RNA sequence: GAGCUGUAAGUAAGCUUUGAUCCAGAGAUUUCCGAAUGGGGAAACCCAGCAUGAGUUAUGUCAUGUUAUCGAUAUGUGAAUACAUAGCAUAUCAGAAGGCACACCCGGAGAACUGAAACAUCUUAGUACCCGGAGGAAGAGAAAGAAAAUUCGAUUCCCUUAGUAGCGGCGAGCGAAACGGGAAGAGCCCAAACCAACAAGCUUGCUUGUUGGGGUUGUAGGACACUCUAUGAGUUACAAAGGACGACAUUAGACGAAUCAUCUGGAAAGAUGAAUCAAAGAAGGUAAUAAUCCUGUAGUCGAAAAUGUUGUCUCUCUUGAGUGGAUCCUGAGUACGACGGAGCACGUGAAAUUCCGUCGGAAUCUGGGAGGACCAUCUCCUAAGGCUAAAUACUCUCUAGUGACCGAUAGUGAACCAGUACCGUGAGGGAAAGGUGAAAAGCACCCCGGAAGGGGAGUGAAAUAGAACCUGAAACCGUGUGCUUACAAGUAGUCAGAGCCCGUUAAUGGGUGAUGGCGUGCCUUUUGUAGAAUGAACCGGCGAGUUACGAUUUGAUGCAAGGUU
RNA sequence: GAGGGUAGCGGAGAAAUUCCAAUCGAACCUGGAGAUAGCUGGUUCUCUCCGAAAUAGCUUUAGGGCUAGCCUCAAGUGAUGA
RNA sequence: GACAAUGGUAGGAGAGCGUUCUAAGGGCGUUGAAGCAUGAUCGUAAGGACAUGUGGAGCGCUUAGAAGUGAGAAUGCCGGUG
RNA sequence: GACUCGGUGAAAUCAUAGUACCUGUGAAGAUGCAGGUUACCCGCGACAGGACGGAAAGACCCCGUGGAGCUUUACUGUAGCC
């Protein structure tokens, strides 16, 4: 949702993960990746900062 | 990082799975030579020391990273990683078996 | 933490657990020329003096100190002249000189080629060269400002204002500013009146010259009188200066997790199968393409020493607020003006503001300036004395990095013992030249030859990889060959077609050609070319509409009287 | 023959435009500097569709330029063209 | 099935292959990669393949970007050979 | 010296070349074109009529709104001097 101080930290050596803070979402890799799994917390906030 | 007295096994050579000692280690080249490991035959010609010099057959030197330091306890190759107990640093071999095998 | 004695193999003696060689900090050594400085001088040399000392019976020699010029500080001495001053003689001092990356900055001095389709005012441009002085940043700077509403407030820099107001042989072309949005935010010390000593004139008076202390601004501050406050703030970059008490950053280095087996192979990191770590799947090396073989990375630790930031205390320092303004001071040859000139975007014009040269030349708080000449009224602010951090401009280097950047005719000129060979008297020009293999295993031996080379043997997966060394294309010079040529007129082909030889990415097959038709190469340049017009000896390699910023146009895509940073 | 001096806007000259490091109507070496050039030469891969002019006016202009004229895509107007 | 049109310079307008690098996806590689030589094959052009030798290690193909992108002439430059 | 044999061995030039003459046509003077005529392949020794032969991006002439040096009662300036 804003941080992770695991979730960013953990996920970084495997091949084809990308952790991502909700206010850094490019597009990219939002369109090179094929599976957008989010928290809840942060799903309500993107409809909220983009609509 | 092996010493000129130690007993190991090769890993990746002509002749490979063969044991046998460490005499030299060259550590600008770091190329070490190992007894019965790639025989390398010279023809020297008739020089000022050697009376009619000729054929011989002499083992030559051979990089660190084919060769592996072997655990003593188990007789299986093993990487040696390192730790300190009192004044100086000491070589575990990683299969909790400590070797000796300097001297 | 076990080998080392440079690049650099070979030696031959040696060093090394009693800790070498290397890595980091600190110290001793540091010959000689160089600003060269004891005098000379062709830079790397020559000749001395002065004290001490070695030495010889002395003379010759040697050794370490010592003596350049300005400058300063102290005595000596002191002329033409008698009083003193230049001058002169000794003793201390280390202040200067030279060099710098001269990249960036500040002042002194300062061209032309070119554009205007020529050229003189203009512009190329206050640009390049030259010289002077400093710094890690220099300059600017605390309103004699901007402004016109309601005012806000030191300087610098970025975006817009805007290619607008304007300047101009009104041509080419130059070209602002404030307001606004931000970056980063400190303001202060002297001069004077007056007062307290000191000295002098020359007396208990005055003037003058120092020393403190007092004091430094315009809503007018200060002197002088009135009354009331003090061991609480401020600081070693501005404001006055030095230094002990105590957390980090640099200059070496530690630890650092995870794998096997078969196959082809000279050798696996590859293929197939079975496993494992992961805050570690950055990167390179290892006989091919490795997360788990090595050096490493993520994350953690270390610092005898010596510097840099610095937190704290310790020290220096230090009284700050109000009123009366009935008197006294507020930066003199200054501001200004006349005369020629430079700068202000502004070419002397209607020309303010700004500095220099020559010459005349004010008033002082009822003052003095400035609001694009000047006068009037109204608003703003107090020159002729000083000091100043941050925002910002640069890299010859140092540390750690990154790249739709080059891969040896490219990249720096320079990957290679490069500003070197080499050319020039000189100042200065200025090249070519990378690759054996995994490892030197670098061909023992036999044979011809004086040797060089060569054929065998031999190492190696490969020597058709032999130290002119990977790969080896074209020009070009050669070797036996299948068809064809000695009665022939030729930009060399093409289209018919006989005979003889060979059999394909198997298709209306490939090579050769006795004989007939048809016919003057290519490019530039031209009214026109085979042209006797130009250009090319041939084969390789290199070698010519690009980028930033804008303006206008169609094509695309968002939104719609709204679009946009 | 040996030492020495005069340096480019300059020097030397029994004067010729002679001499100044195999030269000179103003030496050489860097830097402004990729000066400017209305002038020559050069500009690299292929195929489809359409395809001109060498004239007029004015110029320190006649081998250069600007505008009209003649071609080309793109929109329109659409019966005006032969 | 028609129907017409297709010489061509300066020049204007479209559709295209190839070279180097990156991004993503998907592959081939010691049972032999890129280049090099030879061949009677395929596309309308530029060009694309496939076997066989030599070669010893890093390449293609589709999509999409960015450009130091193509050679026969400059009395071109450099190195070779006549 | 040239010439023959033994030694060593360059250069300017050069689009490719198996390179005949006549009359004519042509950018108006042809080894290459039309029409004839005459000639087997191959080298050495000489001669100089051609190949508009080589050597120098014609100095002569004429152009450029190209430069230089010189002159004068050209224009505008300036060191000096009264
Ligand atoms: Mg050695
Ligand atoms: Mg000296
Ligand atoms: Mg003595
Ligand atoms: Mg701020
Ligand atoms: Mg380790
Ligand atoms: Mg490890
Ligand atoms: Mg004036
Ligand atoms: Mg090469
Ligand atoms: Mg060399
Ligand atoms: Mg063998
Ligand atoms: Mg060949
Ligand atoms: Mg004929
Ligand atoms: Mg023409
Ligand atoms: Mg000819
Ligand atoms: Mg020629
Ligand atoms: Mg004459
Ligand atoms: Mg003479
Ligand atoms: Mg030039
Ligand atoms: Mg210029
Ligand atoms: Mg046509
Ligand atoms: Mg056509
Ligand atoms: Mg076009
Ligand atoms: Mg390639
Ligand atoms: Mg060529
Ligand atoms: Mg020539
Ligand atoms: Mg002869
Ligand atoms: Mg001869
Ligand atoms: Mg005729
Ligand atoms: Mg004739
Ligand atoms: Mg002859
Ligand atoms: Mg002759
Ligand atoms: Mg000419």
């Amino acid at each position: 949702e804003n941080e992770d101080v695991n979730v960013e930290l953990s996920a970084r050596n495997i091949p084809g993960v990308q952790v991502t803070t909700a206010q850094g979402l490019n597009v990219l890799d939002i369109t090179n990746a094929d599976s957008l799994v989010i928290t809840e917390a942060a799903a309500k906030k993107v409809e909220e900062v983009l609509g | 990082h092996i010493k000129k007295g130690d007993n190991v096994k090769v890993i990746a050579g002509k002749d490979k799975g063969k044991e046998g000692k460490v005499i030299a280690t060259l550590p600008k080249k770091d190329r070490v030579v190992v007894e019965g490991v790639n025989i390398m035959k010279k023809h020297q010609k008739p020089t000022q020391l050697n009376p009619e010099g000729g054929i011989l057959e002499t083992e030559a030197a051979i990089h660190v990273s084919n060769v592996q330091l072997l655990d003593p306890k188990t007789n299986e190759p093993t990487r040696v990683g390192y730790k300190f107990v009192d004044g100086k640093k000491v070589r575990i071999a990683k299969k909790s078996g400590e070797e000796i095998k300097s001297n």
